[PDB]
């Protein structure tokens, strides 16, 4: 028998890391900011289609924002933020991937910051 | 066969039982007409070389039926290099007197190239082991077949694995671990000479011969096989070879 | 950056880190507070480590922080794309797509064999019986 | 020979990488994985690397724990 060594036993949906998450995009409608996160392909496959994280965990992932004097901060358990502003303040976003029922590698790390 | 299952009449074919003067004495598998593949230490105590019988196509020993076919050993054949009272090399290549006729209910075990089984069925999980061996360590035999699905593993993976004891054999490249374990669990006394099966796309090879455990199921020890693999060219060169004139025959290994 | 003036125009981070490109005070010249400017500072120094095109045979590369991410097409795997699945056709990979035997050949491809009482057939893998009782079958179940 | 050692997982959006210690003299290593009652595939034959992509056989199923181990051959 050949010299061998065993790995660690690896759970995918529990222990791979989070990719680092765009904004797509943002919106004003008045008082109201709209803030889009873009759907991060993965490299599951569903029939030659790589599937995003939401078609993945779904339920499971929620996108967290922080934007600005100190820091507010907003969740989805979708791809999207809509939040409260103030007129004529010009506002700074960033957002995390978070999958709150994990344990260890719960967040991604933080988006390039976007803003108005 | 501890925490076993019935083997379905029929469906464990090459399964072979050896008696002798009508005693139970080990379990054996069929791989053509006229040959038997067994264990070496089941012929430690023999003295009676001509009360030796296979039986084939057995399931029940209660009851007889059309099924059963019985054959006269011929010969037995071990290595030189096996030793009385040892666990190594512990293998036999039985010769039947007259061949056996293929049935529904009487097929052999494919013999496997060294390769095939070295780089692919090495490879394959779970294999079954069948016998009628003891139902418990302490317990009594099988009335019917027995059968059992039991996992493979790699020799540093046992030793790292298995329970440590003063004077347990070392486990050599000639054998290989079952079973986990963990008490369940395993093959147990009674159940020596017989098959561990792999299956592979279809077809069912011989990758084990029952042989040795410290009781059963084995807890913190594992079932030990003769690792078949290594003797497949031994056992091609002497099913070609011409019937020497003894019963017992000691052939050279390697 | 910043000309003979440019910098008599205000803060901006437009025409200041981005349509030109910044260090890190032109950075706080802006944000002011630091948590604030680490955070931004993080993304903007770490760079495209997809610039380099590590990606190989049509794949596409997903930036990362301090890494990247290779999506390959199909018949690719690898950190980079690197490896074809097309020549790894080998006896020790799943026995070759052999159902029975696998023969390695170096020069040419693996070639399939059966075992005593099967042969092989046209698509090249599989085996079938040439007689009625082969081993290693369980008839009362086939 | 040397067993490889200080086997790590990296993975990052299930592109899921294996990666051992050390850099092989003259020896190639292959690769195995399984799930905890399959069957062991091979991959990465024969390599001189210290790194092999597992990911087309994880996405096969995510939710299953997978065990893998590193194989040392003489050149
Ligand atoms: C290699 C030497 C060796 C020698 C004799 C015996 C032996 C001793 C006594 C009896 C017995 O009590 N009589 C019942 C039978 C004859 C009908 C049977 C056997 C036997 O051959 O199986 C065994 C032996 O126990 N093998 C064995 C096999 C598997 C496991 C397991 N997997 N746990 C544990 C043990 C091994
Ligand atoms: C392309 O650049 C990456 C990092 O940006 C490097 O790791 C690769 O070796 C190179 O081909
Ligand atoms: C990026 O993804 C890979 C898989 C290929 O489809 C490329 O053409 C694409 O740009
Ligand atoms: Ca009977
Ligand atoms: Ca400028
Ligand atoms: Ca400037
Ligand atoms: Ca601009
Ligand atoms: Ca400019
Ligand atoms: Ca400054
Ligand atoms: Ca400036
Ligand atoms: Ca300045
Ligand atoms: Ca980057």
């Amino acid at each position: 028998e050949p010299l061998y060594e065993n790995s660690p036993e690896f759970t995918p949906y529990l222990e791979t890391n989070l990719g680092q998450p765009t904004i797509q995009s943002f919106e004003q409608v008045g008082t109201k900011v709209n803030v889009t996160v873009e759907d991060e392909r993965t490299l599951v496959r569903r029939n030659n289609t790589f599937l995003s994280l939401r078609d993945v965990f779904g339920k499971d992932l929620i996108y967290t924002l922080y934007y600005w004097s100190g820091k507010k901060t907003a969740k989805t358990n979708t791809n999207e933020f809509l939040i409260d502003v103030d007129k004529g303040e010009n506002y700074c976003f960033s957002v995390q991937a978070v999958i709150p029922s994990r344990t260890v590698n719960r967040k991604s790390t933080d988006s390039p910051v976007e803003c108005m | 066969i501890v925490g076993g299952k019935v083997c379905p009449k029929g469906e464990c074919p090459w399964q072979v039982l050896l008696l002798v003067n009508g005693a139970q004495l080990c379990g054996g598998t069929l791989i053509n007409t006229i040959w038997v593949v067994s264990a070496a230490h089941c012929f430690d105590k023999i003295k009676n070389w001509r009360n030796l019988i296979a039986v084939l196509g057995e399931h029940d020993l209660s009851e007889h039926d059309g099924d059963e076919q019985s054959r006269r050993v011929a010969q037995v054949i071990i290595p030189s290099t096996y030793v009385p009272g040892t666990t190594n090399h512990d293998i036999a290549l039985l010769r039947l007197h007259q061949p056996v006729v293929l049935t529904d209910h009487v097929v052999p075990l494919c013999l496997p190239e060294r390769t095939f089984s070295e780089r692919t069925l090495a490879f394959v999980r779970f294999s079954l082991v069948s016998g009628w061996g003891q139902l418990l360590d302490r317990g009594a035999t099988a009335l019917e077949l027995m059968v059992l699905n039991v996992p493979r593993l790699m020799t540093q993976d046992c030793l790292q694995q298995s329970r440590k004891v003063g004077d347990s054999p070392n486990i050599t490249e000639y054998m290989f671990c079952a079973g986990y374990s963990d008490g369940s669990k395993d093959s147990c006394k009674g159940d020596s000479g017989g098959p561990h099966a792999t299956h592979y796309r279809g077809t069912w090879y011989l990758t084990g011969i029952v042989s040795w455990g410290q009781g059963c199921a084995t807890v913190g020890h594992f079932g030990v096989y003769t690792r078949v693999s290594q003797y497949i060219e031994w056992l091609q060169k002497l099913m070609r070879s011409e019937p020497r004139p003894g019963v017992l025959l000691r052939a050279p290994f390697p | 950056a910043n000309a003979f003036l440019e910098e008599l125009r205000p803060g901006s981070l437009e025409r200041e880190c981005k349509e030109e490109q910044c260090s890190f005070e032109e950075a706080r010249e802006i944000f002011k507070d630091a948590e604030r400017t680490k955070l931004f500072w993080i993304s903007y120094s770490d760079g495209d480590q997809c610039a380099s095109s590590p990606c190989q045979n049509g794949g596409s590369c997903k930036d990362q922080l301090q890494s990247y991410i290779c999506f390959c097409l199909p018949a690719f795997e690898g950190r980079n794309c690197e490896t074809h699945k097309d020549d790894q056709l080998i006896c020790v990979n799943e026995n070759g797509g052999c159902e029975q035997y696998c023969s390695d050949h170096t020069g040419t491809k693996r070639s399939c064999r059966c075992h005593e009482g099967y042969s092989l057939l046209a698509d090249g893998v599989s085996c079938t019986p040439t007689v009625e009782y082969p081993c290693g079958k369980i008839p009362i179940l086939e | 020979t040397v067993a490889a050692y200080n086997l790590t997982w990296k993975s990052t959006n299930f592109k899921t990488i294996l990666e051992w210690e050390p850099k092989p003299v003259n020896q190639v290593y292959t690769v195995q994985i399984s799930t905890k009652s399959g069957d062991w595939k091979s991959k990465c034959f024969y390599t001189t690397d210290t790194e092999c992509d597992l990911t087309d056989e994880i996405v096969k199923d995510v939710k299953q724990t997978y065990l893998a181990r590193v194989f040392s051959y003489p050149a």
